[PDB]
């Protein structure tokens, strides 16, 4: 029994304030082993969607991987990802107005747990 | 040619260095640009 | 592309024996990045609930975040947490009698995967 | 507040080509803290199941823990595991023919995030 495993893991946490726009949340290296993406809505939104996905450092390669309507206020991507030139995790809010029902601004927190491309050899 | 040495510098591949071409991905090319020295980014695919 | 990430991660595993009471399972530092809480029931319970939640080191600030009835015997919190003075993960069992249907005592295992508040700067 | 935690974590990624057979994907040490098992289908299968589970290094102790039909193409185990002599994560495909609807062979990727049995003492 012998294998190569990723021994280095990072967590990136980034906040944005949940109104229309595009935000570049997490930067990933080539060969990164993205194993968890979680999005959370802190507050009480009244209308809008948040779409998180992957895009290039420069060019317009955005593609949503997780969509969150107002109601559930939390989500996790159902899929695991190896970074292949799509080195930006990004989130866009197309519909959103002011906070709503609270008076206090609505937050969105994205946490990305990913393993670095480096590998080491271990036998058990 | 016209007093100007013409040099075959090779092909930029994933292994060794040569002149680029439109097969190099935008990320792979841009990794070698300082972004603080360049005025603008035009990659070989963008030039193509 | 440049960011700050959490590079240190710990897993805490703690067992309790699934009968009425309150147990202080996992201790977390301020600024800890709790990214996974999982609860497991080893055995065949007959009646009761397990509620895991957060509480203070001293004062009575308990609030359930995951409730487990008898049937499913396993659960994971659906939400991610940054530790803000609620530095105890705790579990309470309000209803439970002896093991039931087995003769062998019923176990509960809680695993908490969390990232330390420390950050480092990385560019990709 | 003082405890012992697992401070060492590895990720093992292994690919197989989604046709009938048994594959030994990930090797785990005794006392390993398996906290995530994820299976992914890259391509468009037409018929078949993938069952991932645990088995011995030698003897025939296979037992499925996650079954994936054709449609959903991705899955994650709902349960957390401490390795007790079942030191092979294995995957079997009982039904599968050629790629189907694509012309390009169908891949399956398994990622196992597990914490090493070693512990260290920390107080917060």
């Amino acid at each position: 029994m012998k294998q190569k495993v990723h021994s280095v893991s990072y967590l990136a946490k980034a906040e944005f304030e949940y109104k229309n726009g595009v935000y570049d949340l997490v930067a990933l290296p080539t060969g990164a082993e993205v194993i968890k993406i979680s999005l959370e809505v802190v507050g009480l939104p009244t209308a809008g969607h948040v779409s998180v996905g992957f895009k290039d450092e420069s060019k317009k390669n955005y593609s949503s991987i997780l969509t969150l309507p107002v109601n559930e206020t939390s989500g996790v991507v159902t899929k695991d990802y190896t970074v292949k030139s799509d080195k930006i995790v990004a989130a866009e809010v197309k519909d959103a107005l002011a906070e709503g029902s609270d008076g206090r601004p609505v937050k969105c927190v994205l946490r990305a747990l990913y393993f670095l491309p480096s590998v080491i050899e271990v036998e058990y | 040619i016209d007093n100007c040495p013409v040099i075959d510098a090779g092909v930029w591949n994933k292994l060794n260095v040569g002149m680029p071409n439109s097969s190099i991905s935008d990320s792979d090319f841009t990794r070698y640009l300082n972004k603080a020295n360049v005025s603008n980014i035009v990659t070989p695919m963008q030039l193509k």
